[PDB]
């Protein structure tokens, strides 16, 4: 969900 | 009433019964959906493809995965896979049998959570229970000690075991994968005239990977012997006819797991991970963990990266001890095994999670109940 | 002739003039140096950064700490940063003036042994002495006897003092920290979906433990009281411009300090350990220690910490007697406090070590003087 | 002595004298040869024809491009055109001065290496040099930061560049051109009743897009507003004498650069690679990169295209950061101008590469030097 | 019917039958507990171990001591230690045989108390008693007077006999252990770089004491010695299979016997003690003491002891008289070796304690009967 | 010009002026001596502390006393006393007053030659005398008949003196003494578990002593009626804070006075030498001393001590006569009391010792003049 | 040289 | 009991 | 410079 | 000075 892309 | 074990790692699918030794349906986790124009009028059509048959059919489709690092992005594309499985490739009802599911040591609280309503509410099933996919790995070696590795598809981590009893602060995690591979071989072709930018140019540079390609023991002689000699220059053809030449990419492509700044992703390495794990445990327990390493992913397959890896600690470590990594050659399905083992076991039949303790606390159950 | 006052904690850097109130030089002690490849041409370059300068460029460099625990581990880092105090920050030629050091109590002998030939040899700098960092926050306040308790950023410790004799044989050293409150909290974030792993990602980690934390009065109600009620859940912004949402995890990152399980190291507390510190010393002068407790870690300024301690010593203390624990508003800066006054005392003109001392000895010299 | 910039673009031609700031010589580069019968004895006849010349009588020749995507296909066609600009458009001698090319960024490694013999072994010139044609944007700028984009007709393609050091695990190309534009307009005007196909009938179809076309900032009313009243329909004639009247084509052709599915081709479109592009950076030099968009393509100057990409990036973008287009109304030259600079730049003149050593190590020197 | 004679001292546990010459089982007195986490299930867990397990699986549990200096602080952990000895260690029934402890000379009275009601309540045995560990040792000799001195690990004491008349109003006891010894050497360790802080690590310390020290029989020429050359610097090797090099502190250690104050206790000394000891008795017997001093302590296995003994006395007695220290080389075992005598004794057997006893009075029979 | 009358016992230190009825110093005889380490600079220090300021701080010092019986131990101990009182405690010149001191009736020679050469060589003081500390005792009274006793601290001793005639050979010495009695009570309380060893914690068993003891009528009936009853059981804290319980040693302390044999000292006990000594003297004048037993010691203030002796010596005086034990209330400065009144006396001014006779013979004046 | 067709 | 710590 | 790991 | 221990 932040810097990750699939979190 | 036999239990039902069903692995679904990033890529392919496995599923099978309890005890036995092989599991039944192997086949990657895929959702195709067409993009052209239809015009033939009798024909039978359908909106979409999940299984094997959406590999057959590349050239219309827009393949997707819903899984990319071991998170499920996308839900509605995962109950058909779900739904394809239990129906179409093994033949069963739901309501009959009890199942028992993997996942992956650090992944967030709301993945491992979602899944409980679905095995409940829309899939009338008792009894799940959730894993993990380390521990699994050491039932099929049968011991009780020593520190795993395990890479596939997703993720690579390690998990150090003494005696039946985990040591929670030194589990390491590192996101460097197998479709990063995949991906960074499609970026050095494009050197000497060769350029393949789809979805379904995919998979034919991944059947390139899998047939030649090795880990060499030395780096820098390498890059002069290929240069001067051609002599392990080889060729491969694909489904237009046509003829590829392809040499000093074949090693160059798994070095990047021993440097990793190729990518350009800050970080150690597979082997000073490996190290920095066993420092940070005690001091009496080190001697027991460089006699076992046990070592179980699908990436492993690589030709002489066993020899590698003995090469490399004894550098690091002091001068006396031995080491020993252990690599048995069917370590590819190892995480399947050691889920039959624990489904059939005797003890383990007061671990269950049956269907009234849903009704009384909810969904949060699944934090106190397994770990 | 003034003499100059330098501390060099872990972390920040502290200096100014003798005969002062406030430092001039708050800085924090890292070399960066950059990682990727430089094309254009007509720009000036360097090959390393060191003061607040490497902190305004954090998205190319690798940010690197000389001192880990109090022991200076890269000694060629270490000679920049002090060349970049005495000639950049602040303005001086060395050779004029004497200076002023100071260490940690159980630190190794070739510690405060290297640093003796720096100051003399390629810094031809007369009259330098070492001092220790408990003895110095007694002077800010101004009494003479009580026990002391210093964390701040590399260790924790405590001595205690009556009357101006040292009792030796009751110090006690810890070696939690701050860094690993740091760390541990990046470690816990990963429950949501936040996931921050680079030396650049650590500093914006540190940015948020300082502005909403805080140490409860009572542990067992408040994971009852978050459950159930959404009140102390709270938000902030980071440099993407995204939304950060948390709760639960602020006061649940310092109770590491009181049980020191969770990382998995086996002591005993914050509490106890100055509850022994008292129990080992006489029996007559017990009474004079209980109201006298100072407090001037950097690391104390944690909202609520002062009432957590008066309720926890008196389970421990007999029914009868009287705590009391003393919490200035500006004990930040109070071990440079009492090193302003120190030096500009009018006794203490005999105790520097000349130039000629150290001809005549050597290195030595140092174990033999300063204590 | 001074230098000579050589900018061979697919499509026009562009030379000139270093320290200037406009070039001499803009022709296009097409080489043609007859295809009837000679008859009459007495006039004087050439087999080929090269420069402008091949452009005036088109009525006849069979017109032919050496280069199709920034790829050299055909190299005898090549030595014509070099010969042609070296001696008859612009006058000088070979040997006299030391040249500079530019390249695309992902090119094969024998495109660079095969013109490194034609510029010493067959042409007697010393000192040359490959640049790469993103650089040389910023240098016409002025900057140090930014992104740049640059389409012109071969490829599209951006380079992030960040304090001079470039990123090169962020650079994105894609193969959508400038006469896949002119392809498809010749394709759609057969609705009404034209059709040009031929060779030469293909320039008075490029002809008409450079006059009357224009970007709208909205697609789904467009398509209602011009179906219903004739307001946008204009009118145009031809070398017969006729006259042609175009509707409803006019803003249809260039949207295909927002979706590439009207062609066939499965891409992403020309803002989403952008948008991609920022995203696999780090996190905090995110914010300067909003702010620098320069933008110098020949295909750029389609009116109506900077409000597009200031409406569409914000759709994307967190809802607190500020973004800006910047677009300089001469930049069509712009690769040329930064040519101009780096040229008479006083610390390139070790840069260049002498003939002596082309003589020690041979035309693999090219992948050392310069990049 | 054969009597049993059990040795319960600080540490290590002894015990075997009567009329023997040596025990049967030597072992520590350790309880430990794990504290980490299950996960294996297949395997069989104990919430504890007691003997030599223990020691065996030392990096997982916390070790524990029951008797700190002589006194019983914990009952629970006595009663497995005791029921280790009767089933498992050693093979008997309790009710068979009659048993025989020893103690310490000035325990309180509570410590001799409560071990009356489990030697009759909850162990049905028959006739116990309670002996003193100092006239134990006269027996090992033969002799009927002289003066003694065992130290051992909890306390160091004194009994002074004449011609089998004791002297109550002459014993000397003193608080310095052992144990003391341990905690000393990994304080002074840290000047070298040398960190051993856990239970667990305590061991390795106290391993390191029994194979390299002396008492040296001077103290500052060897401060001297050492500090110019290097010729007593020996190595040692550890589990984790790395090199420490000690030098200087091998002596510096054993050297607190004579000075106590680098502890802090301020006391007397080993020697003093001895000395005021014949002191406060009468003046026709000095004489028959200053030829018989035994010596039987676990601690006094030091090399070099027995020299340095015969130095110090003869500056305190006058010039005429002579001393003598008598050293046999089993003293390790010489408590167990008296206790086997006494046991077999004929004149004996009508000091028993028979049950009808414990039944008329109560607990309160044993300071009447025994002393 | 008044004289000075100053008395110096065994610990309390008494003086005053000629002609009162009070005195006006009272304080301890105690030289203490730091043993830690002094760290901080700014404080006043001093090497030694001698009056009530040493009993302030004893938690650092180390007591010492200068006399053992009643003999001067150390002699540069002493000096710092007497000069204490003359100028810091009491203000007066010494060369201005005549001086009166008191000593014991059997010590030997050198204790009252050596305090001659003070009071004259480094004292330039006149008129010096010594007494006997039992003919003091009767002008408190005022009577000229009687046998005294007095003990206090150093020894116990007795004169019989008849109508102004002394009789020398009857004097009975007894070395047993007020301080012995404060050493046997710490050792009777390590049969519950205090523990109370360091010359700092005897003064805080000495004040336990003053508080709660008695001297029992009875003694067996006592340990029979305490060993049932739990009635005479009390209670009482020390600066710790915490609660010590004393029972059944409250009378058991004061016994020894009647029975010696506890010590080991073989002796006949405190009222058979009262009744030997008047045996040893004629059978005319046994009368009017069997009526006049004045008792004046410091150690007599414990409460059931008169009743006590009227008891005991009528089981060993014939069944006619009469006993008589007195004691007045202020029986403690009683022995500074008579020398008072000696020293105003009108005759007594013939009997001082003059500087001039002194010159005449030396020391050994004092054994001819005084007796 | 595969798929393009200008390599 | 009182000052040591193990009484 | 023994299990620490800066000593 | 003999037997005591104060003489
Ligand atoms: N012979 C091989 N050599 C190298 N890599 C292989 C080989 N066979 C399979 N792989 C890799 O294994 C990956 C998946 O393996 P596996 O671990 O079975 O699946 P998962 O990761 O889902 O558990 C594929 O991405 C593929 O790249
Ligand atoms: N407001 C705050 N709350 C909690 N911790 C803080 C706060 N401000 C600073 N700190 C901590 O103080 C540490 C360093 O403080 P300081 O004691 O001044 O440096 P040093 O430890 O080098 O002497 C930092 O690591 C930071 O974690
Ligand atoms: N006014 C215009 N509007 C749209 N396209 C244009 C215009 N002028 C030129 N072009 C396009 O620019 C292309 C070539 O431009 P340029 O970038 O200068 O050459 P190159 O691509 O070789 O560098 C031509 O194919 C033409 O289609
Ligand atoms: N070779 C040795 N040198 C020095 N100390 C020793 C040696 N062997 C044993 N010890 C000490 O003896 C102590 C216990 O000895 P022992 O007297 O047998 O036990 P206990 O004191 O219980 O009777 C241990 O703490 C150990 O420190
Ligand atoms: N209330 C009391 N009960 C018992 N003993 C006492 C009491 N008060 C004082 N003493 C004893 O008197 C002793 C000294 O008394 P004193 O005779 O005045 O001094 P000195 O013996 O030097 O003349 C002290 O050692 C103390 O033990």
């Amino acid at each position: 969900x932040a810097t990750c892309p699939a979190w | 009433t036999t239990a039902l074990v069903c692995d679904n790692g990033s890529g392919l699918v496995k599923a099978g019964f309890a005890g036995d030794d092989a599991p039944r349906a192997v086949f990657p986790s895929i959702v195709g959906r067409p993009r052209h124009q239809g015009v033939m009028v009798g024909m039978g059509q359908k909106d979409s493809y999940v299984g094997d048959e959406a590999q057959s059919k590349r050239g219309i489709l827009t393949l997707k995965y819903p899984i990319e690092h071991g998170i499920i992005t996308n839900w509605d594309d995962m109950e058909k896979i779900w739904h394809h499985t239990f129906y179409n490739e093994l033949r069963v009802a739901p309501e009959e049998h009890p199942t028992l599911l993997t996942e992956a040591p650090l992944n967030p609280k709301a993945n491992r959570e979602k899944m409980t309503q679905i095995m409940f509410e829309t899939f009338n099933v008792p009894a799940m229970y959730v894993a993990i996919q380390a521990v699994l790995s050491l039932y099929a070696s049968g011991r009780t000690t020593g520190i795993v590795l395990d890479s596939g598809d997703g993720v690579t981590h390690n998990v150090p075991i003494y005696e039946g009893y985990a040591l929670p602060h030194a589990i390491m995690r590192l996101d460097l994968a197998g479709r990063d591979l995949t991906d960074y071989l499609m970026k050095i072709l494009t050197e000497r005239g060769y350029s393949f930018v789809t979805t379904a140019e995919r998979e034919i540079v991944r059947d390139i990977k899998e047939k030649l390609c090795y880990v060499a023991l030395d780096f820098e002689n390498e890059m002069a012997t290929a240069a001067s000699s051609s002599s392990l220059e080889k060729s491969y053809e694909l489904p237009d006819g046509q003829v590829i030449t392809i040499g000093n990419e074949r090693f160059r492509c798994p070095e990047t797991l021993f440097q990793p700044s190729f990518i350009g992703m800050e970080s150690a390495g597979i082997h000073e991970t490996t190290y920095n794990s066993i420092m940070k445990c005690d001091i009496d327990i080190r001697k027991d963990l460089y006699a076992n390493n046990v070592m179980s992913g699908g990436t492993t397959m690589y030709p002489g990266i066993a020899d590698r890896m003995q090469k490399e600690i004894t550098a690091l470590a002091p001068s006396t001890m031995k080491i020993k990594i252990i690599a048995p050659p069917e370590r590819k399905y190892s995480v399947w095994i050691g889920g039959s083992i624990l489904a059939s076991l005797s003890t383990f039949q007061q671990m269950w999670i049956t269907k009234q303790e849903y009704d009384e606390a909810g969904p949060s159950i699944v934090h106190r109940k397994c770990f």
